[PDB]
């Protein structure tokens, strides 16, 4: 029959879950942010379309810090976004209360995970509708993921969500490709302002405001920070540069 | 949500009626008949058992005849199990009166108590209402011998002779046909066996497809008697009768 | 303690009750009435701690009604002791129990017989051809003791209960202030309102 | 203070020859003051037989709890209770109550109608169980009892002669002790019949 | 979250049949064939084990289960609905019966309690029935020998000799032909291994049938010695080999 | 009434549909396993897919330590088999603070078979799209596989092998114990007996691995490990100086 | 109870004594206070014997869930846990519990956890009755990286004079070596420690 | 109260007196202090007697169907955990106090656990009164590798120290032997050296020596 | 389509929208416009309240969640109340805890995340009512837009309601003029009112028609109705 994509936790005669991949649906038409891993940390972006000249510059701060040492960036319904980093927040508090050190990345990940697995198990809830980019460095390296509406997520050398995703995914492929060394946590910030750039023209129409933050354990000490002023004026024209 | 799925077992329907109580009574029209005779010295419960086998083990079967008290006893018409919820929830009313107050619990008291239980599935809970029907036969020092009936609605009643289950409406006409208030016990217990042997929807009326009970104060003793016929019991009491 | 007393004649119960009330140095009343009428057939006279005393009472009273509106019926007097009985059982175990001591004297129109039971606050219940609670029974058990007969008319347990008095009034310490006598027969409930000279 | 020194009273069970014999006094007291000469410790369901001293009240209610559970039981077992059986219950009843028991030293005799065999039992406030094959007392002059069975008893007596040994050890016991006595009653017990004797003896 | 279905998900349909247990019962018949018989001293239990793949272990799944050590249970229909009834089958045993009266209850009781939690799978909210029906097979020392069906429904009836599942209208047939009041143990299982042959597409042997007993009492399988009212379990599952045995003499 | 196929009650046939529906879900990673016992370890193979370039290939797994006895590999979607991981670790741990001893591989088939057959029965919960397969070496059983489904059934196995091609790769391995005519690989080192499941598995997929094809978990008394790339690439050097 | 902890060169050993008394009574006289908590990570148990153990049994599981998730625990964590229920619990508890693993990249470490439930990082511990009688000896004595010999005979010494004044403590001396070599059990008898 | 167990090369064994008191009173001359808390597990309780016997039997309940659950014959570790487990919660005031034997899939074990929960492991333990009378009968005759006869006797011995010189034990030995590879063999009264003398005479009364008011047959009959 | 996935908030369309929420902001372009606006010394805001009959009055827009911070309203009366109380704990919170007066980015945060929550699950509904919030904290002045989808931003100016966009389109051209409007409140207020005549139609704003509100460096949030605004008219 049909209507098996009325109720978040039913399975179509395909198996599939159709409210988990109408949530896919919101995400690709939300704005397109991007996580790049370097040699010793990560980077991640955002594109901020600026909807009038009324928007404060600088102001509407998209990417978000976990603990001290994770950063978020998402696709997609932004107050979903939120909601996840604040129990991911709660997530980590705990994990750091109980065993002292702060919680590893991949542990915040499947944190993360199993809580956005959980909004697909029953029909009183919605699935989120958002794909979050995020990491950290730790313990033992740094780490780059990537977690979807079904909850699924995996590490990535790279990995954008959103409009332009496809463009960025090229760019990134290039990259890893051209750089089987590792990319440095320098050279990754001006990457990933190009990449938000071109990845940018599938949406060419508005004009935006570029976001970056980085965590190195050279750069920021193993901790999350938004890169700022020079750092930032320099990546945004390496990209204004190469986007002709 | 699950909204989707709610029957609503507990509304009006525009003629102000109660869908499922009204389908519980379907139901129950359709399980083996049950009769129950008010005479001066006793009281007689009376009940087809519906489908038997040659393998059923008739001496180790009651599906019909529930002893509640020393003095108070049903007949059941409906789902067995639904009953048996009932029937014991009942048997312990009738236990703690007893402690509370040093006296057996007064027939009706009881009865009304069980039908209380039965109207609440009916406004209230979302769940379904018992698929059964009981003939309560039972005596107390304030109204002596008693025969009540109860129904998936709550709703209870008393009389002199009454019918429950499948084709009620014969049963009750033969019954107001050759009923009379100076009855006796044994008169009773003839025109019971009479009456459901031309109601029933089998070939002959055989010991193996009846369960009997008479509620009597044998006047050598002073007391109350309940006697659950055994089958060779049945078996005698239906040649006699003049059924062979 | 207060006095309560109770004695089962021929067809009826007797209850007399001191009508003190006493909060440390002074005496707040002397016309309390320590008794409640449960039905028109049963009457409960009680004493203990200052305000359980008439909260559980006013409390049995209601129940009692209640029942008695429900069923179109008047329960027996050893039901309603027996209700009573388990009321005060699962109050000994509670938080915080209901100190109070009672006499439940009633007339059963079916059995046309007069009961007496006596309830303590633990739940304690006994019938008795008389009885009291508190230090009243040492004062006067004995002379009860002596004088008792089943066959007794209600005037000659007024006569009992008035020498119990009068021993009580001499040995004891308190000045409880007289007693209240109300008798209960197949009648009903009426009070003695002359015994402070019968 | 000693919820089991306020009320006093005791009981005591023998076993006989195909018979068992469980006895009780009649008082029921106010500490010094003695309220009641008919309180009767003794009761049964069907034909098993319970004795409980210990504080009155919790005397009365396990009384109306084990009339209301074997009541139940014969209901859906179809069947009444046997002796083993229900001091299973008894125990585990007690039990429940571990930390706010009742105060009461239950005392459980009877015949198992299948078997035909002679059983006897005591528990503690909390259920413990103790099944003799002798005896078993109970209640403000045990120590009493202790020492009248340990004397008089001796195995396999018929029921006329357990009942003088049980009545002589009941009546001697209780004249040790100010808070027994006012009454007795004694209960012979055979596999189909049962009969109940009360005794005289001094009222103060 | 949270459990939002408290409402009934079977209710009286205008006919007055209750859906979701005629459905439960449909599950019941195309299980595969169960059945039990009553003999004198003694009853039998037996069922096939239709391995779903040659590289299974048959072994390694019990269809006849002990309840309480004089009594065992078989069924049809839905096998994990059978295992977790049968879980909570022997801890109702305990927590119902055990440690109230210190003995295990006697087969009409603790089949009553597994109907009881049949029934409430029926009414209770956010539920659908039990897609089974048990053959309960026990032994109490003051009912003797005796042998229950529970269905989907909560209801139950005893039986002299009965089948359920696939092949169920057959088998009692076949089974009222053989049954009389006077077989022995060793007959019943004989006659038990008869009606299940007809059952039976391949191989029929000790290794592809499951079957047990409630006979006399195993002291060999009691595990202590010392207690001489404690003589062992009723409750006896056949082996592999006492199965072939019996085959050759078919 | 069409509803009957949205939420675990019954179709008038007297079936579950999404259930059913629960067990396509399964193959939805299109990845196939199997699991054979050796003398005294236990082997799971799986294939490894890592489509992507931007992936960490070494974040993409199917097979779970459980505990320091039992592995789990996963058929379905990683979500849940994550949840299932998880639950299953849980209650290992707690198993063995309850108990004194370590949970039994079957044991906890059995518990999560059981949570599954609820998912089956009350309307609020859905079926898990996996199928968990369960390997150790148990101290009283030996070498062990337990599998569980979406219907909440488990069972024991001698060998076993789950996913889109699985019944290719059942045949394969039942073929062999016809053949052998004992329940297990007789082989007394692990790395033999992994060579014999990453062989049979070429055989029935009829296709040949690379050390990043494969995914392998081997069980042994008292440990539970899973093979590296190099771990591998040496097995399946090994199986190549053969052929 | 005595019981002490003490970091060397390679690694960090545990000993304790052996005895648990009911009063004046020796209730057991080969007990074993040295509780494993997970592979490298072990434990020195005082106080309630009731209470240490279920403390430990519940760190015990709580280090066996964490490792099937995040893999092996640092010791740093192990106290941490021990800390969380010995604080949160402080008015239901009498446990003095001395932490002490082995990391590859820290070596051995040893963390002290008193009866308020706060944490101490020394490069050695001890607690119990019996050590108030040798924090003079210890003090004067105890050397940061020691090899894995003089450890142990600065524990065995240490240890036998707890044993000579505390009748609290006795028995054998129990000890548990971990190192990157693995975990090793000694046992030292009366004869020897009391002629030292 | 007397308890012992005893471990030897092929087994476990534990054996106590059969006495039971109130204060200075023997209420019971032959009450069971042994329990079976699976087939092969068994223990030897002291304390409070509703105590040892319902934390026996609720564990054992437990056990059973854990066992029924895994297919496994139960442990002793797990009687063990759960035991103290349930003791410790309740701080002490489950009076038991017992020692846990028994053999399992993996050997023999002997273990003693105390009312507040904690536990201990020994060749060797005694708890209750008699306690240091049985101690010393073990410290003094102990040695590794003892038979399944050794040890009976040693353990009886122990039990024996407690019953003549402990006031709190007397009456009889009972003992349960739990040896590898057999049935555990339960041994009620083993020993019983208190058999009470002949009295001086007999105390039987002539029928009608007492005083009756009242007769009446009770009915039993419904 | 629509019809089938627009019954409750928990549930997404096959393009991926939240018909029930889309639904609740409509709700507040129905209401009634209202303007906010801000220098860098003060935040302005001017709505236009709307009456029923000409025998009712002009039901309020503007709310004081603190000394320092307040809001406009536009849509369903009662869920501006229920939020700007959740508001005015917020910020008395901050205070009495930490005795530090609640930063306007933070209090759109919590805005956002608690109408987020009635979006995600059943039973519940978005809230419809859209909110402009002003206030002065520790880094100047500040004009947050709230929307029932959970969406907050911060601006120089803006407006909601009915015929917003006419003001909309104003501010954003008037920005480089305003902007700068510092230390002079009067002609904030007056820009503001410029801006919210941009989108009249009906009728013309009269006294007890008009209502503004300012907050800023040395200005507690105050409300100014009636003879107040009548010099502004």
């Amino acid at each position: 029959g049909t209507g098996y994509d009325l109720s978040n936790s039913v399975f179509s005669p395909d198996g599939r879950n159709f409210q988990v991949e109408y949530a896919v649906k919101a995400v690709e038409n939300g704005t397109t942010s991007i996580g790049i891993k370097c040699n010793d940390g990560v980077v991640f972006a955002v594109e901020k379309l600026i909807t009038s000249k009324l928007l404060v510059p600088q102001k509407n701060v998209k990417i978000q810090v976990v603990d001290r040492h994770i950063g978020c960036v998402y696709s997609g319904l932004i107050p979903d976004g939120r909601h996840l980093v604040n129990r991911g927040r709660e997530e980590a508090a705990s994990f750091k209360k109980l065993y002292k050190t702060p919680i590893p990345i991949p542990a915040f990940a499947d944190r993360l995970g199993q809580y956005v697995q959980a909004h697909t198990l029953y029909n009183s809830v919605r699935p989120f509708g958002v794909s979050t980019i995020f990491g950290g460095v730790d313990k033992n390296g740094a780490h780059l993921y990537m977690l979807e509406p079904s909850g699924s997520y995996w590490g990535y050398k790279g990995a954008a969500t959103g409009k332009g995703r496809q463009s960025a995914k090229a760019e990134l492929e290039k990259l890893v490709d051209h750089h089987p060394e590792g990319l440095s946590a320098r050279e990754a910030v001006k990457q990933a302002a190009k990449i938000i750039y071109l990845a940018h023209e599938d949406n060419k129409e508005k004009d935006f405001e570029l976001e970056i933050s980085w965590c190195s354990l050279s750069e920021t000490n193993g901790l999350h920070k938004f890169v700022k002023g020079d750092l930032l004026q320099e990546a945004i024209d390496f990209a204004q540069k190469e986007i002709n | 949500g699950s909204r989707r799925y709610d029957s609503r077992t507990t509304i009006f329907s525009p003629e102000g009626r109660l869908y499922q109580v009204e389908y519980a009574l379907e139901s129950i029209s359709h399980a083996g008949t049950a009769i129950g005779i008010m005479a001066s010295d006793g009281i007689v419960l009376a009940a087809e058992r519906k489908v038997t086998s040659t393998l059923l083990e008739q001496d180790t079967s009651t599906e019909k005849l529930y002893k509640l008290n020393d003095k108070i006893a049903v007949a059941v018409a409906g789902l067995t199990a639904d009953a048996e919820i009932l029937i014991n929830t009942a048997r312990i009313h009738a236990q703690n009166y007893l402690k509370t107050y040093n006296e057996d619990i007064p027939v009706e008291i009881l009865v009304r108590r069980l039908s209380d239980i039965k109207q609440g599935y009916t406004q209230h809970g979302g769940l379904r209402p018992f698929g059964v029907s009981f003939i309560y036969a039972g005596y107390d020092d304030r109204y002596g011998y008693q025969l009540y009936t109860s129904n998936p609605s709550g709703n209870y009643t008393g009389w002199k002779a009454i019918s429950v289950g499948a084709n009620t409406s014969a049963a009750q006409t033969l019954l107001q046909m050759d009923y009379k208030d100076d009855m006796k016990v044994d008169d009773a217990i003839e025109l019971a066996l009479k009456t459901l042997s031309k109601t029933t929807d089998s070939s002959a009326l055989t010991y193996d497809r009846l369960e009997f009970a008479t509620i009597r104060k044998g006047a050598n003793d002073g007391e109350v008697y309940q006697k659950i016929f055994k089958p060779q019991e049945i078996k005698d009491i239906l040649v006699k009768t003049g059924i062979t | 303690m207060d006095i309560i007393l109770g004695i089962r004649v021929q067809d009826s119960v007797i209850l007399a009750s001191s009508k003190a009330v006493t909060r440390g140095i002074s005496v707040l009343k002397d016309s309390d009435d320590k008794t409640r009428q449960l039905s028109p057939h049963t009457l409960m006279s009680f004493a203990g701690e200052a305000g359980d005393t008439v909260q559980f009472a006013e409390y049995i009273q209601a129940n009692i009604q209640l029942y008695s509106i429900r069923e179109d019926y008047e329960l027996s007097p050893q039901a309603v002791s027996s209700f009573v009985r388990q009321e005060l059982a699962k109050s000994i175990r509670s938080r915080r129990p209901y100190q109070v001591n009672v006499l439940i004297g009633g007339y059963d129109k079916k059995k046309n017989k007069p009961e007496l039971y006596q309830i303590d606050y633990l739940g304690t219940k006994v019938e008795l051809p008389y009885g009291a609670h508190g230090y009243s029974g040492f004062y006067t058990f004995s002379l009860l003791d002596h004088h008792y007969r089943p066959d007794m008319t209600t005037e000659e347990g007024l006569d009992l209960l008035k020498l119990c008095v009068q021993e009580l009034e001499k040995r004891m310490p308190m000045d409880f202030k007289g007693v209240i006598v109300k008798i209960v027969d197949k009648d009903g409930i009426r009070q003695v309102d002359d015994f402070q000279a019968q | 203070s000693d919820p089991s020194s306020i009320n006093g009273g005791i009981v005591v069970a023998m076993t006989g020859k195909d018979c068992v014999a469980i006895a009780c006094d009649l008082r029921l007291g106010s500490q010094s003051l003695g309220v009641s000469n008919k309180f009767e410790k003794i009761f049964h369901y069907g034909h098993v037989f319970l004795g409980i001293t210990g504080l009155a009240t919790d005397v009365t209610t396990l009384n109306e709890m084990f009339r209301y559970k074997t009541n139940l039981y014969k209901l859906k077992e179809e069947r009444a209770i046997e002796p083993e059986t229900f001091t299973q219950l008894v125990s585990s009843s007690l039990y429940e109550r571990r930390f706010g028991p009742y105060f009461v030293g239950p005392v459980v005799a009877g015949i198992n109608s299948k078997s035909g065999k002679p059983f006897i039992a005591g528990f503690d406030l909390i259920g413990c169980i103790d099944e003799a094959k002798d005896f078993i007392v109970s209640g403000t002059a045990s120590d009493q009892l202790f020492g009248m069975c340990e004397s008089l008893y001796e195995p396999n007596l018929e029921p006329e002669d357990l009942f003088e040994t049980i009545s002589q050890a009941l009546l001697n016991a209780a004249d040790r002790d100010a808070l027994s006595g006012w009454g007795a009653v004694v209960y012979i017990i055979k596999k189909d019949e049962v009969v109940k004797r009360y005794l005289k003896m001094r009222q103060d | 979250m949270t459990d939002r279905y408290s409402f009934s998900l079977t209710t009286f349909s205008p006919s007055g049949k209750l859906g979701q247990i005629d459905y439960a019962l449909t599950a019941v018949k195309q299980g595969v064939t169960s059945l039990g018989i009553k003999a004198t001293n003694g009853v039998v239990i037996a069922t096939e084990k239709k391995s779903s793949s040659p590289l299974a272990m048959s072994e390694t799944l019990s269809k006849v289960s002990l309840l309480t050590p004089d009594i065992g249970a078989v069924y049809s229909g839905m096998g994990p609905d059978y295992r977790v009834l049968v879980d909570k089958s022997r801890k109702v045993a305990h927590t119902s019966y055990k440690r109230i009266y210190g003995e295990y209850p006697p087969t009409k009781l603790l089949v009553s309690e597994v109907a009881k939690i049949m029934q409430e799978a029926t009414q209770s909210g956010g539920v659908r029935p039990f897609g089974v029906s048990l053959l309960i097979a026990g032994h109490d020392e003051f009912n003797g020998f005796s042998l229950y069906q529970v269905d989907p429904s909560g209801s139950y009836f005893p039986w002299k000799a009965t089948a359920i599942g696939k092949g169920s209208v057959a088998a009692k047939t076949f089974l009222e032909k053989r049954w009389n009041d006077e077989l022995e143990l060793e007959d019943a299982i004989h006659i038990a291994l008869l009606t299940l042959k007809e059952s039976v597409e391949g191989e029929f042997n000790g290794d592809t049938i499951e079957l047990a007993i409630i006979g006399d009492e195993n002291p060999d399988l009691l595990g202590y010695t010392g207690i001489p009212t404690d003589k062992g379990p009723r409750f006896r599952k056949l082996t592999s080999q006492e199965i072939n045995d019996r085959l050759e003499a078919l | 009434a069409g509803y009957d196929r949205h939420i675990t009650i019954f179709s008038p046939e007297g079936r579950l549909y999404q259930v059913e529906y629960a067990f396509k879900a399964t193959n939805q990673t299109n990845i196939n396993s199997l699991a054979v016992r050796g003398k005294d370890c236990t082997v799971v193979i799986s294939q490894k897919k890592v489509p992507d370039k931007l992936l960490d290939p070494t974040t993409v797994s199917y097979i779970f330590c459980i505990s320091r006895t039992i592995g789990m590999v996963v058929n379905g979607p990683i979500p849940d088999a994550r949840n299932a991981a998880l639950r299953a670790k849980a209650e290992a741990a707690e198993f063995r603070y309850k108990y004194g001893y370590d949970m039994p591989c079957d044991v906890l088939a059995k518990r999560m078979a059981n949570l599954s057959q609820i998912y089956t029965q009350r309307a609020y919960m859905r079926p898990l799209g996996v199928i968990l397969t369960f390997v150790s070496v148990d101290e009283e059983l030996g070498p062990s596989i337990y599998k569980t489904d979406p219907a909440g059934y488990y069972v024991g196995y001698k060998a076993t092998a789950t996913g889109p091609k699985q019944q290719e790769i059942t045949t394969n391995l039942e073929n062999h114990f016809k053949k052998s005519k004992i329940d297990h690989i007789n082989e007394e080192s692990w790395e033999k007996v992994v060579e014999f499941a990453i062989t049979h598995m070429i055989d029935a997929l009829g296709t040949e691995f690379s050390k990043n094809d494969l995914e392998v978990g081997v069980a042994t008394k008292d440990k539970f490990f899973t093979l590296s790339a190099e771990n591998i690439e040496e097995r399946l050097v090994a199986i190549a100086e053969q052929d | 109870t005595s019981i002490m902890a003490v970091t060397f060169k390679d690694g960090v050993i545990l000993g304790a004594d052996s005895r648990t008394t009911t009063g004046a009574y020796i209730a057991n006289r080969v007990t074993d206070k040295l509780t494993r908590v997970h592979d490298k990570i072990w434990c020195c148990r005082s106080g309630s014997a009731a209470d240490t153990q279920a403390i430990a049994d519940i760190v015990q599981y709580h280090l066996e869930l964490y490792t099937s998730q995040y893999g092996t625990p640092s010791t740093e964590t192990a106290a941490s846990v021990f800390k969380e229920l010995c604080y949160e619990n402080k008015d239901n508890l009498t446990a003095g519990i001395i932490v002490a693993g082995y990391d590859d990249k820290n070596k051995g470490e040893v963390y002290t956890i008193p009866l308020g439930g706060s944490v101490h990082k020394l490069p050695y511990a001890i607690a119990g009755s019996g050590s108030t009688f040798i924090y003079g000896y210890c003090d004067k004595n105890f050397r940061e990286n020691m090899s894995k010999e003089e450890t142990v005979d600065f524990i065995k010494h240490s240890l036998s004079q707890a044993i000579k004044w505390d009748g609290s403590s006795g028995g054998v001396i129990r000890m548990v070596v971990l190192t990157a070599a693995g975990v090793e059990r000694l046992i030292f008898y009366p004869d020897e420690y009391e002629q030292l | 109260t007397t308890i012992v167990g005893v471990k030897f090369n092929n087994g476990v064994v534990i054996a106590a007196d059969t006495r039971s008191t109130q204060g200075p009173i023997v209420a019971d001359k032959n009450c069971a202090k042994l329990h079976r808390i699976s087939p092969k597990i068994w223990c030897a309780g002291a304390g409070t007697a509703a105590d040892t016997e319902a934390v026996t039997q609720l564990i054992g309940s437990n056990i059973e169907l854990h066992s029924l659950y895994t297919s496994r014959e139960p442990r002793v570790v797990s009687a063990l955990q759960m035991l103290k487990q349930h003791l410790f919660k309740y701080q002490g005031h489950i009076g038991a106090y017992l020692i846990v034997a028994g053999v399992d899939p993996t050997g023999s074990h002997l273990f003693s656990i105390h009312a507040h929960g904690s536990t201990d492991v020994g060749y060797y333990l005694s708890l209750g009164s008699g306690s240091l009378a049985a101690m010393a009968v073990l410290e003094s005759h102990w040695k590794q590798d003892l038979t399944k006869e050794e040890a009976i006797k040693l353990a009886s011995d122990a039990i024996q120290a407690g019953i003549w010189n402990d006031l709190g034990s007397g009456s009889n030995v009972d003992v349960c032997v739990m040896e590898i590879g057999k049935d555990a063999e339960y041994l009620r009264n083993y020993l019983t050296p208190n058999v009470r003398e002949e009295k001086q005479k007999s105390y039987k009364f002539p029928r009608g020596t007492t005083a009756v008011l009242k007769e009446s047959i009770v009915n039993i009959c419904d | 389509f629509r019809n089938n996935y627009d019954g409750d908030t928990v549930t997404f369309s096959p393009t991926g929208r939240l018909f029930q929420v889309e639904y609740a902001l409509e709700a507040i372009k129905q209401g009634s416009v209202t303007v906010g606006l801000r220098s860098n010394t003060h935040a302005v805001l001017v709505a236009l309240k709307r009456n029923a009959d000409e025998l009712s009055s002009y039901q309020k827009k503007i709310i004081k969640c603190d000394e320092h911070m307040g809001l406009s309203l536009a849509g369903l009366a009662p869920d501006a109340r229920v939020l700007s109380n959740y508001l005015r704990q917020q910020c008395n919170y901050s205070s009495l805890v930490f005795n530090r007066k609640l930063a306007v980015e933070r209090a759109g945060h919590l805005l956002c995340d608690k109408a987020q929550k009635n979006t995600q699950s059943y039973g519940g509904r978005p809230y419809g009512v859209g909110l402009l919030i002003i206030g002065y904290d520790k880094s100047g002045a500040h004009l947050l837009e709230f929307q029932p989808s959970g969406n907050v931003t911060e601006l120089y100016g803006t407006a909601i309601g009915a015929r917003s966009q006419g003001a909309k389109t104003y501010l954003e051209r008037t920005l480089d003029t305003f902007i700068k409007i510092d230390g002079n409140p009067d002609e904030l207020i007056k820009a503001g009112v410029e801006a919210i005549s941009q989108s009249l139609r009906d009728e013309s704003l009269t006294v007890d028609n008009l209502s503004i509100a300012i907050v800023g460096k040395d200005t507690p949030f105050t409300i100014y109705d009636g003879e107040a605004v009548a010099k502004y008219i």
